[PDB]
C-alpha cells in the first residue's frame, strides 16, 4: 500500500499512417505545488520504442532503471542485438505489464500509468497502456489523467477507428497532439507550459524533441 | 488506501446449440465514466474447440485466459497431445479460480464448446469457482438486462401453447445458428441502449466440429 | 436454499431446492445441490455456491482414496468428520457452509450428519439447512411420523422444500428428491415449481392464501 | 487562488490570478477575484467562490443603503462589514478576503481577513494557497511610498513567481488600480509575465 | 414480547399473544397479555420495544373509546386498521417513532365476516387469513400455507393454531412461556383459558 | 541435517544394513505368537543370566498399543520403544478421525510403513 | 449530462444532448435539459434532475410575477441572481449546475450557476460530467466574433464529444438559439445521430401465449 | 435497511396504437419473508391509472394521498384530472419531500380525454418526470424490465398484441428477481373501456 | 451450547449439561450430549463458541487415552485439570484461542474423593464444590450457597440438581431442552436416563 | 526545518537552520543539520531526526566500505545510495534529504531526495517546512557561477526569510563550504540575519 509523493500528469499518444506519436509534459508535481521542472518522463528503449509515464516519479526512475538494464541483459550473449533479436516494443510492454500486475498482486503497486509507444520489425504500430492495477488497453489514441478525458476526444476527431489511421499524415497528427498539449495548460491544473514529444515512424525511425512549448493562447473576459 | 480491483465494464453472452455454440461480448472497455478501447476483444480462441471470456476486471480477466491457455499446452505435454474436453476445461478453471478464494479473480468467466457427443456446451462460473453447464448465459454489466430475455426465447420460460389454458408449455427445441445469432445480436443491441458500459462493437466466436470462426457487427459508440 | 434431509423407518429422504442468488438477483434456477460421492454416499449444499461444490466434490476424492487404501467403503462418520476437520482448519477465514452428509453403512445404518463451516459436526434424524430452513421445518416437523411410508415420505420432503421455495425469496427454481436405502441412494426426479405449486395446491386442496 | 493588495503613494492597487479550480480540473481559467464593493473600495477573494461572493453581495448591498443614508463609508467601515459576516459565520464559511480602498483624507489602505474573521490593518497584503510561495520575495521587495509603475511590477512580479509554484494558481494576472484620478483595470498575459 | 400469531376462519379470527416478557437473563413475567380490546369486536394484539407497544396500545384504544362514545357506534375493524396504520405512518418520520408491530382481529357486524389485518411499525398494512410478526412468520407461514383451509370452523383453527404454537416451541430459540389466545366473532371478544 | 545414505545397495542386490538388522533380531530373546479359534496367545522368552531383576518395573515384553491389539518384538530394546510409541499414537489419532479403533492389519501396516522409511531415508539406520 | 453555453454576435446559444442515467442505466433516452425560464432565458440543466426542473420552474415562476409587477422584460441577470441566492441558501444540497443563457433590454448573457451557489460568466462554458469532453472542443475551435451559425456548430459539436466520449452523455443534441432582436429558437432533437438499428426480429407473440387466471371488467365511470 | 428493497415490487407501463397498459406484480415481503401475495400496487383516480414500487406503507400513503387530492380538484374543476396534470401533480407532490422523501418509484398512465393521446410517464423517488414514448420500468427488477422492455418492446402495438408483450415483460423479469412475483395483474386501457387480467406465474 | 453445572458431594460428582443446539432461530438438536469421557473415572463437560468445544473436548479426550495407554495408569482428576488448564492458557495467546469452557468432574481412586474443577477459557482453575459457566451461575450459584451440604449423598445431589434445572426454566430467556446427568464415583461414570 | 544546498563557481555550499521539533516545543535550538557522509561528500537533512540519522549513519558505513575498496566515491553514487535505502523503505521513513559534494572533476553537484524516495540533480536545492516561503525569493535570486561570497548571501538572505516566516525554523543558521581549498564551516547568530 503506498501513497503517490512526486507526480506526473497526462501522458497522450496516437497512431498515424507510418508510426505513433507520443507526448508528456516536463512537470514533477509535489501536491499543489509545482516542484520540478526538468522532469523528462518520456524514455526511449533503443530506436524503436518510447515509454510513457504518469503517476509517482520515484516509481517511474525505478521503472527507467529496469528498462536500462533490460536493454543491457538482451545484448548479452546474443550478437543480433541490434538487429533481429533487438528488443521489441511489444516485448517491453509485456514485461512492464507483468511486473505492474505481480506488483498490484502483492498489495505493493507502482504507481503509475504507462504508455508504450513504437514501431515493430514488421512496421506495424505499437500503442498499448498499462497501470498500477495491471490493467492493459488498446487503441489509435490512448491517453492518461486528465488526457484521457481532454485529449482523448481532440484525438478521436482525427482517428475515430481503424481506418483512420491510413488516412492520418505525421504533420496532422502532429498538430492534434501539440494542439491538446495546450489545452492541457489551460484547463489541467498540475500541468506545465513545456514538454516533450516523441515520433517513432517506420522511415524516418525515432525523433525525441525536447524543451517544446505551448503557444498561441486566448485569454478573453466576456462583459457582466 | 490502495485499491487492488476495478471494474472494466462490458457484457458478455453464450448460447448452446445441438452442434454448435457462440460466445459473444462487446468489445468496449471503460473506467468509471471514459471510455479506454472502443476495440479490446475479451473472447478467446484457447485451442482445442474452446473459447472463454473472464469478464469484470480485466487484468484478473487477462491473467485468468492466459493461465488456462497455458493449462492447455501444459495438458498436451504431460497427456501425449490428449485433446481438452469442455468438461474437463470447466473443472480444470473451478481450481484456477478457487485457487485464489482469498484473494479473488474479479470475473464472470464463461466457456464454450463442444461436449464430448459433439453436441454445443455453455459452462459458467462465479468469480471463486462455481460452475454450472447450461444452454444459455449471460455475463457481466448488463447480464441483468439480457439474461431474461434469454429465458424467456432460449427456453421459452413463461410461453404457453395458445389455446391450451396455460396447462401445455411451449416445447423446447434446438435453435439454427442463423437464429442464435439475431437473438445475440439483439440482446447486444437492447443493452447498449440501456446501459452506458456497453457499445462500440460486437464479437461472436461460433463453434463447430470444424473449428471456430469470428464475427464482427457495430453498436452505438455513445 | 432449503436443503433437507430426515431418517425413517424405510432409510432416508433428502431434498434440496435448485436457486442460487447473489443478493436479490437470481443467478440460476437450475444448481444441482446435492452431490453423489458414491452410490452410498450423498452431500447436499447450503451457502456459498464454490465452498460447497469444490470441498464437497474434493470430499469425494477423500472417499476414494480411503477405498483404495482400506479396500471398504468409508463410513458416514468418518466422511463427514473429513469435511468437518477440513472447514475446521479455515475458521475464521470466511468460509461459508451448511451441509448435510448423507448415507448408508453396514454398520451405521441410514446416518445423517450436520455439518457447518464453522466446524459443528452433528449426528441426528432431521435437519433442515439454507435461508429457508424454517419453512421446511415448519412442514416437515407438523406431518413428520417414523412409520411413514416410502410414497408418503417422498412427498413429504418434496412437500417441505415446495413450502420453503414459495416462502422464501431466497430458494426456489426445482426440487431435487433422493431416496437413501440399504442398497443405495435412488433418485427420483427434477420437479419445477412452476408446475409442482399449481399441481399441488389443486390436489392437496393447501395454499388458500395465494390467488388461485 | 494567488491574490494581494498593495498601498503606495498615490493609493492602492489590488492584484490576483484568474484560476478557479475544482480539484485538478480548472473551472474557469479567466476568473474576475476583484470584486467591486463600492465605488473606491474594491476585495480580493480567496478560498470558496459561492461564499466569498455571496459575502461581497451582502456587503455591496449593506455599502449601498449606507450610501443611501450617511454617504461614502470609508475603507475601514467596509473592511468591519466583511469582518462581521465572516466572523460571526466563522463556522460555515472558508472566505479568505482583502479589502482595499481609496479614501481623499486616508488616502490608500489595506485590511486583511483570514479565515477566523479577524481584521488586519497592513501596508500590503497577500494571501490565497499561492501567497505561502511568496512571503519571502515579498517580504524582502516591498517598500513604502512606491510610484505606481513600482507598485504594478511589484504585484505583476510577485503573483508571477506564486503562479509559477501554486498549481491552484494561474491564468492572466489581472489588477485595480485605486486613486485620486480613479479605477483603472490592468490585465498581464503569461507570455508576459512567466518569462520575467 | 415476540410472538403474535392471527388466523381468520370462517366465522371468526383467533389471535395468539406470547406471555413472556424478558428484560436481560431474567424472564420477569409469564402471564402478559400482549393485548387490548379497542371496541366489542375488535382486538389488537402487539410486539415490538420495551414500553412502546403498551403506551401505543392503550392510546389507540383510548381514541378509539372516544370515538364509539361521540358517535353511538362501533367502528368497522377496517375502519380501525385504516386509522392504526395512519397513525403508525405518521410515527415512522417522527423525532422518535413508535416501533410497535400490530395484528388487529375483528369482526365486522354489518357484513357478517371476521377480518385480520396485519400493520407493521411502519405502517404497512394487509388483510390475511393467517398473519405473524417476528420470526414467528419463518414457521408457521409455511405450515399455514399447508394445513389452512377457508371454511374451517372455530374449533378447527384452535387445533391448526395448537399446531403453530408446537412448530415454534421446538423450534424456536427462546422460551416465550405459551400463548394467551382470544376469539372474536358475532358475539364479541372471549378468552380461551385452558391452552 | 546429517545426510548420508547408510542403507545402499550392493552389487549382488542387497541393502546390507537392513540385513544386519536382521542379524540383531537374531540375537534378540525368542517371541512366538499362536492364534487360536476365539484367542491368540503371545509367548515370550526372558534370558536367565540376568538374576536380582525387578520384574514390577522391568519393560514387559508385551506392549498394549489400545485396548484391542497388542505388540511383541525381537532385537533391539531401545528400538522397539521407538515403534511402539509411534504406534499408539496413531492408534488415538485413527479413533479421533475416524471414530473407530484401528484394526489389526492397519496398525501393522502403519508400523511396517515406519520401519520401510527408516531402510531408504537419509541419515538413520 | 453534456452541457454547453456559447456567445455570438447578435445573441447567444446552449445546447444540451439528451441521456438521463440511474447509476449504469439509461432511465431516459431522450429527455429536455433545455428549460425555459422566460421567453428568452432558457436554462441548460446538469447535475440532480429533479432539482434543475424545480429550481428553474420556481425561478421562472417569479421571474414571471417581477415581469408583471415592473412591466418590464425580465433580465438574465435576475434569474441569476436568484438561482445562485436559492443555491447558496441549501449549501449545496440542491444538486442543480446550471447554465443560464438569454437575451434582455440590457443585451445578451451567458452563466453558470454550480449547486454551491457561485457563478461565472464566459463567451463559452460547459458543464456535466462530459464537459472536458466538451470544454476540450471548445478551447480548440472556439473564436472571438462567431457568427450565429458558427457558434451552433461549436456548440454542437462540444455536445458531441460529450455523447462519444462522456458515458454518462448519449443519444441527441438539442440547441436554443437566442438572438437580439429576435424571438428565441428551441430546436429540439437538433440533431439524432444515434437512431437504434432495424432488429433482426419481431418479438410479437401468438396471441394466448401468456397463461391467465382471471378477467374482469373494470369501472372508471362514476 | 434500504428502504426501496425492503418489500420488493415491479411495475411497468407500455403504450400501443389507441390503447396503453399497466402491470404489476402482487408481492409484499419483509426482505426473505414472503408476507401477501396480494398487494396490488396500481391505483386509478378517474380514468388516470397510477402504478407505486417501493416501501409499501409510502405506497398505501401516496395512494390515499392523491385520492384525496383528485376528488377536491373534480370538487372545484367539475371535470375528471387528465394524465399530464396529474403527472405535474404527482411531481410537485413529492419535491415537496425533497429532504424527506417518500421512497417510491411512481408511473402514471392513461389516455388524454380530450386528445385521445396515450400518455404515460415514470418518476424518481423525488419527483423527477420521465417521459416516454414507448414505455416506464419501476421497481427491484427494473434493470430487468429495462432489458426485457427494450428488446421485446415495438410501436403500435394492437390492445391484444400489446398484453401479450407487456406480461411477457413483466413475467420474465419478476423470475430473476427475488423480491419481486407471486403473482401479477395487467391493465389493458382503451378511450372508453379497461380490462383487467390476473397472470398465472410462478409462485417462488 | 449454553448450561454446564456441575456438583461435588460426599461420594459422586454430578454433571448436568444443556441437550440444546441453537443455530440463529432453529433449535437444530435437543439430545445433545455435551461432554467426553477422559479416562474411566474422568468426565469434562464443555461450552463455547460452535466447533471449537467438541474439537477441544476430542483432542483433550486423545491426550489422556494416550496417556493411559503408555503408562497403563490413569491420571488423577487433579493431574487433567492441570493439563486442560495449561493447554487453555497456552491457547490464550495463539493465532486464534480456543473459546471453550469446560467443567471436570472426577473420582480420585487413590485419595477416595470426588473433585469438580471449573477451568474457562482463559486458564482460569479453580476446585469448587459447585461449578458452572455462562449465564447459568448468576442463578445456580446463590441457589446452591443457600441449599448445598458437603455431606448430602449421591440421591440428595440429583434432588439439588433439579431445584437448579427448574430455576433455570423458569428464569432463562432461552429454551435449552433440559440437561442430561451424569454421575462420576468409584465405580466409574454412568448416565441418568429419566430426568 | 529549513535547509538549502547551492552550486557556485568554486564548489558547493550547504545551509541549514538549527530548529528540532516536538510539537511547538523546540527540543534543540543548537541542532547540526549538516551531516559528513564522507570527506567532502555532505547532506542537508530534513523530516524525522530519527530517521535521518540512521540513514546517514547507513549511507557514511556504505561509502566507508566503498572507499576502502573503489577509492573515492562520486557525489552521484553518495545520492544513489541515499535514494536507494529512501525508495526501498518509503512505508516507514520521512526522511528529506539533499545531498552535496565537490569532485575535482565534476566539481559542485547537488541531489535532492524528496519523500518519495526519487532523485533530483538541480543546480541547487530547497526542502523542509520552511523552504515553501522561499520558493519565490530563491527562483528570483539564484544565478549559475555566483562567487563564495554571493553564494554565502544567498543561502544567508533566504534561510533568514525561510526561518521568519517558519516556525518550525529558526535558531541560527549553519553552513558548510565544499571546494578544492578544503572544508569550511559557518554560522550565523539571530542577531545579525534577523535585521538582514
Ligand atoms: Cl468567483
Ligand atoms: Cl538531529
Ligand atoms: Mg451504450
Ligand atoms: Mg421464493
Ligand atoms: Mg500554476
Ligand atoms: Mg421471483
Amino acid at each position: 500500500t503506498q501513497q503517490p509523493i512526486v507526480t506526473g500528469t497526462s501522458v497522450i499518444s496516437m497512431k498515424y499512417d507510418n508510426g505513433v506519436i507520443i507526448a508528456a509534459d516536463n512537470l514533477g508535481s509535489y501536491g499543489s505545488l509545482l516542484r520540478f521542472n526538468g522532469v523528462e518522463r518520456l524514455i526511449p528503449v533503443g530506436d524503436n520504442t518510447v515509454v510513457g509515464i504518469s503517476g509517482d516519479i520515484s516509481d517511474m526512475q525505478h521503472i527507467e532503471r529496469l528498462l536500462k538494464d533490460l536493454v543491457t541483459e538482451n545484448a548479452y550473449d546474443n550478437p543480433l542485438a541490434d538487429a533481429e533479436e533487438a528488443l521489441e516494443p511489444s516485448y517491453i510492454f509485456e514485461y512492464l505489464a507483468t511486473v505492474m500486475y505481480q506488483r498490484r498482486s502483492k498489495m505493493n503497486p507502482l504507481w503509475n500509468a504507462i504508455i508504450v509507444a513504437g514501431v515493430q520489425s514488421n512496421g506495424d504500430q505499437f500503442l498499448r497502456y498499462v497501470n498500477l492495477l495491471g490493467v492493459t488497453y488498446s487503441s489509435p489514441t490512448l491517453a492518461t489523467g486528465f488526457g484521457a478525458h481532454m485529449a482523448n476526444p481532440l484525438l478521436r476527431k482525427v482517428v475515430d477507428r481503424e481506418s483512420d489511421i491510413p488516412k492520418t499524415t505525421v504533420q496532422v497528427a502532429e498538430e492534434a497532439i501539440v494542439n491538446a498539449m495546450r489545452v492541457l495548460y489551460y484547463r489541467d491544473a498540475r500541468s506545465s507550459r513545456n514538454f516533450s514529444l516523441a515520433i517513432i515512424d517506420k522511415n524516418t525511425g525515432l525523433t525525441f524533441k525536447k524543451n517544446l512549448q505551448v503557444e498561441n493562447m486566448k485569454w478573453d473576459f466576456a462583459k457582466d | 488506501q490502495f485499491n487492488p480491483y476495478g471494474d472494466n465494464g462490458g457484457t458478455i453472452l453464450g448460447i448452446a446449440g445441438e452442434d454448435f455454440a457462440v460466445l459473444a461480448g462487446d468489445t468496449r472497455n471503460i473506467t468509471d465514466y471514459s471510455i479506454n478501447s472502443r476495440y479490446e476483444p475479451k473472447v478467446f480462441d484457447c485451442g482445442d474447440n474452446i473459447v472463454m471470456s473472464a469478464n469484470g476486471f480485466a487484468a484478473d480477466g487477462d491473467a485468468l485466459v492466459k493461465r488456462f491457455k497455458n493449462s492447455v499446452k501444459w495438458y498436451h505435454f504431460d497427456h501425449n497431445d490428449k485433446k481438452l474436453s469442455i468438461n474437463s476445461a470447466a473443472r480444470n478453471i473451478q481450481h484456477l479460480l478457487y485457487g485464489k478464494r482469498f484473494f479473488p479473480y474479479y470475473v464472470h468467466t464463461i466457456i464454450a464448446g463442444l461436449d464430448e457427443d459433439g453436441k454445443g456446451a455453455v459452462y459458467s462460473f462465479d468469480p471463486v469457482g462455481s460452475y454450472e453447464r447450461e444452454q444459455c448465459r449471460a455475463g457481466g454489466a448488463a447480464a441483468s438486462l439480457i439474461m431474461p430475455f434469454l429465458d424467456n426465447q432460449v427456453n421459452f420460460k413463461n410461453q404457453y401453447e395458445p389455446g391450451t389454458n396455460g396447462k401445455v408449455k411451449k416445447p423446447l427445441k434446438y435453435l439454427s445458428v442463423e437464429e442464435v445469432i439475431k437473438l445475440v445480436r439483439d440482446s447486444f443491441t437492447s443493452a447498449t441502449e440501456r446501459h452506458i458500459q456497453v457499445g462500440d462493437g460486437l464479437e461472436i466466436l461460433i463453434v463447430t466440429k470444424d473449428g471456430v470462426r469470428k464475427e464482427f457487427y457495430e453498436l452505438k459508440r455513445d | 436454499t432449503t436443503t433437507l434431509a430426515f431418517r425413517f423407518q424405510g432409510g432416508i429422504i433428502v431434498a434440496v431446492d435448485s436457486r442460487a442468488t447473489a443478493g436479490n438477483w437470481v443467478a440460476s434456477q437450475t444448481v444441482k445441490k446435492v452431490i453423489e460421492i458414491n452410490p452410498f454416499l450423498l452431500g447436499t449444499m447450503a451457502g456459498g455456491a464454490a465452498d460447497c461444490q469444490f470441498w464437497e466434490t474434493w470430499l469425494g476424492s477423500q472417499c476414494r482414496l480411503h477405498e483404495l487404501r482400506e479396500k471398504e467403503r468409508i463410513s458416514v462418520a468418518a466422511a463427514s468428520k473429513i469435511l468437518s476437520n477440513l472447514v475446521y482448519q479455515y475458521k475464521g477465514a470466511g468460509l461459508s457452509m451448511g451441509t448435510m452428509i448423507c448415507g448408508y453403512t453396514r454398520k451405521e445404518g441410514p446416518t445423517i450428519y450436520y455439518v457447518d463451516s464453522d466446524g459443528t459436526r452433528l449426528k441426528g434424524d432431521i435437519f433442515c439447512v439454507g435461508s429457508g430452513q424454517t419453512f421446511a421445518y415448519g412442514v416437515l416437523d407438523s406431518n413428520y411420523k417414523w412409520d411413514l411410508s416410502v410414497e408418503d415420505a417422498l412427498y413429504l420432503g418434496k412437500r417441505s422444500i415446495l413450502a420453503a421455495a414459495h416462502r422464501d425469496a431466497y430458494s426456489g427454481g426445482s426440487v431435487n428428491l433422493y431416496h437413501v436405502t440399504e442398497d443405495g441412494w435412488i433418485y427420483h426426479g427434477n420437479h419445477d415449481v412452476g408446475e409442482l405449486f399449481w399441481k399441488v395446491k389443486e390436489e392437496e386442496g393447501s395454499f388458500n392464501n395465494v390467488i388461485g | 487562488t494567488s491574490i494581494m493588495a498593495v498601498t503606495f503613494k498615490d493609493g492602492v492597487i489590488l492584484g490576483a490570478d484568474s484560476r478557479t479550480t475544482t480539484g485538478a480540473y480548472i473551472a474557469n481559467r479567466v476568473t474576475d477575484k476583484l470584486t467591486r464593493v463600492h465605488d473606491k473600495i474594491w476585495c480580493c477573494r480567496s478560498g470558496s467562490a459561492a461564499d466569498t461572493q455571496a459575502i461581497a453581495d451582502i456587503v455591496q448591498y449593506h455599502l449601498e443603503l449606507y450610501t443611501s443614508q450617511y454617504g461614502t463609508p470609508s475603507t475601514e467601515t467596509a473592511a468591519s462589514v466583511f469582518k462581521e459576516l465572516c466572523y460571526e459565520n466563522k463556522d460555515n464559511l472558508t472566505a479568505g478576503i482583502i479589502v482595499a480602498g481609496y479614501d481623499d483624507k486616508n488616502k490608500g489602505e489595506v485590511y486583511t481577513i483570514p479565515l477566523g474573521g479577524s481584521v488586519h490593518k497592513l501596508p500590503y497584503a497577500i494571501a490565497g494557497s499561492g501567497s505561502t510561495f511568496i512571503y519571502g520575495y515579498c517580504d524582502k521587495n516591498f517598500r513604502e511610498n512606491m510610484s505606481k509603475e513600482e507598485t504594478v511590477d511589484f504585484i505583476k512580479h510577485s503573483l508571477s513567481q506564486a503562479i509559477k509554484w501554486d498549481g491552484s494558481s494561474g491564468g492572466v494576472i489581472r489588477m485595480v488600480v485605486l486613486t485620486a484620478a480613479g479605477v483603472e483595470r490592468l490585465i498581464f498575459y503569461p507570455d508576459e509575465y512567466e518569462q520575467l | 414480547m415476540d410472538i403474535i400469531l392471527g388466523i381468520r376462519v370462517q366465522d371468526s379470527v383467533i389471535l395468539a399473544s406470547s406471555k413472556a416478557v424478558t428484560r436481560g437473563i431474567s424472564v420477569l413475567k409469564d402471564s402478559d397479555d400482549k393485548t387490548r380490546q379497542l371496541s366489542p369486536h375488535t382486538l389488537m394484539s402487539f410486539a415490538g420495544e420495551a414500553g412502546d407497544t403498551v403506551q401505543f396500545a392503550e392510546y389507540i384504544q383510548a381514541n378509539i373509546q372516544l370515538y364509539s362514545i361521540r358517535e353511538d357506534y362501533e367502528l368497522s375493524p377496517q375502519a380501525v386498521s385504516s386509522f392504526v396504520r395512519q397513525e403508525l405512518a405518521k410515527s415512522i418520520r417522527s423525532r422518535r417513532p413508535y416501533q410497535v408491530n400490530v395484528l388487529i382481529g375483528g369482526y365486522d357486524k354489518k357484513k357478517n365476516k371476521p377480518e385480520l389485518y396485519q400493520i407493521d411499525y411502519l405502517g404497512t398494512k394487509v388483510e390475511l387469513p393467517y398473519g405473524a410478526h417476528g420470526y414467528s412468520g419463518f414457521y408457521t407461514f409455511s405450515l399455514l400455507d399447508h394445513h389452512y383451509r377457508p371454511d374451517m370452523t372455530t374449533e378447527e383453527g384452535l387445533d391448526l393454531l395448537k399446531l403453530c404454537v408446537q412448530e415454534l416451541e421446538k423450534r424456536m430459540p427462546m422460551d416465550f412461556k405459551g400463548v394467551i389466545v382470544k376469539i372474536v366473532d358475532k358475539d364479541g371478544i372471549r378468552q380461551v383459558d385452558d391452552f | 541435517g546429517y545426510d548420508r545414505a547408510l542403507s545402499i545397495f550392493s552389487p549382488d542386490g542387497h541393502i546390507f544394513q537392513v540385513e544386519y538388522a536382521l542379524e540383531a533380531v537374531k540375537r534378540g530373546t525368542c517371541a512366538v505368537g499362536v492364534k487360536g479359534k476365539n484367542c491368540v496367545v503371545l509367548g515370550c522368552e526372558r534370558r536367565s543370566t540376568l538374576k536380582l531383576q525387578d520384574t514390577r518395573i522391568t519393560p514387559s515384553k508385551v506392549s498394549k498399543i489400545d485396548s484391542h491389539v497388542v505388540l511383541s518384538f525381537s532385537g533391539l530394546n531401545a528400538d522397539s520403544r521407538i515403534l511402539i510409541e509411534k504406534a499408539r499414537v496413531e492408534a488415538q489419532s485413527h479413533r479421533l478421525t475416524l471414530e473407530d479403533p484401528v484394526t489389526v492389519e492397519y496398525l501393522t501396516r502403519y508400523v511396517a510403513g515406519v520401519q520401510q522409511r527408516y531402510t531408504q531415508s537419509g541419515g538413520v539406520r | 449530462t453534456t452541457i454547453v453555453g456559447v456567445k455570438f454576435n447578435n445573441g447567444v446559444v446552449i445546447a444540451a444532448d439528451t441521456r438521463s442515467t440511474q447509476g449504469p442505466i439509461v432511465a431516459d433516452k431522450n429527455c429536455a435539459k433545455l428549460h425555459r425560464i422566460s421567453p428568452k432565458i432558457w436554462c441548460a440543466g446538469a447535475g440532480t434532475a429533479a432539482d434543475t426542473e424545480a429550481v428553474t420552474q420556481l425561478i421562472g415562476s417569479n421571474i414571471e410575477l417581477h415581469s408583471l409587477y415592473t412591466s418590464r422584460e425580465p433580465r438574465v441577470v435576475s434569474a441569476l441572481q436568484m438561482l445562485k441566492q436559492h443555491l447558496f441558501k441549501y449549501q449545496g444540497h440542491i444538486g442543480a449546475y446550471l447554465i443560464v443563457a438569454g437575451v434582455d433590454p440590457t443585451g445578451s448573457h451567458l452563466f453558470s450557476i454550480h449547486a454551491h451557489g457561485s457563478t461565472d460568466v464566459g463567451y463559452y462554458l460547459s458543464l456535466g460530467s462530459g464537459s472536458l469532453a466538451a470544454m476540450a472542443v471548445l478551447e480548440s475551435h472556439w473564436k472571438q466574433d462567431l457568427t450565429k451559425e458558427e457558434a451552433i456548430k461549436l456548440a454542437s459539436d462540444a455536445i458531441q464529444a460529450g455523447i462519444w466520449n462522456d458515458l454518462g452523455s448519449g443519444s441527441n443534441v438539442d440547441v436554443c438559439v437566442m438572438e437580439i432582436g429576435k424571438d428565441a429558437e428551441y430546436l429540439r432533437n437538433y440533431l439524432t445521430p444515434n437512431v437504434r438499428e432495424e432488429k433482426q426480429k419481431s418479438y410479437k407473440f401468438p396471441r394466448g401465449t401468456t397463461a391467465v387466471l382471471k378477467e374482469s371488467i373494470v369501472n372508471i365511470c362514476d | 435497511s434500504d428502504p426501496s428493497s425492503i418489500n420488493g415490487g415491479i411495475v411497468v407501463a407500455m403504450t400501443g396504437k389507441d390503447c396503453v397498459a399497466i402491470a404489476c406484480d402482487l408481492r409484499l415481503g419483509s426482505q426473505s419473508l414472503g408476507v401477501s401475495n396480494k398487494f396490488e400496487k396500481i391505483f386509478h383516480y378517474g380514468h388516470v391509472f397510477l402504478g407505486i414500487t417501493g416501501l409499501a406503507t409510502d405506497v398505501t400513503t401516496l395512494n390515499e394521498m392523491f385520492r384525496y387530492k383528485t376528488n377536491l380538484y373534480k370538487l372545484k374543476e367539475e371535470r375528471a384530472i387528465e394524465p399530464e396534470t396529474f403527472t405535474q401533480l404527482v411531481s410537485s407532490s413529492l419535491y415537496e419531500r425533497r429532504f424527506g422523501p417518500y421512497f417510491v418509484g411512481p408511473v402514471v398512465a392513461g389516455i388524454n380525454s380530450k386528445s385521445g393521446k396515450p400518455f404515460i410517464a415514470g418518476f424518481d423517488l423525488i419527483g423527477c418526470i420521465d417521459e416516454a414514448k414507448d414505455f416506464i420500468v419501476s421497481g427491484t427488477a427494473s434493470d430487468q424490465l429495462f432489458g426485457m422492455c427494450e428488446s421485446l418492446y415495438e410501436p403500435n402495438l394492437e390492445p391484444e398484441d400489446l398484453f401479450e408483450t407487456i406480461s411477457q415483460a413483466l413475467l420474465n423479469a419478476a423470475d430473476r428477481d427475488a423480491l419481486s412475483g407471486w403473482g401479477a395483474v395487467v391493465y389493458i386501457i382503451k378511450k372508453d373501456e379497461v380490462v383487467k387480467r390476473y397472470l398465472k406465474m410462478r409462485q417462488d
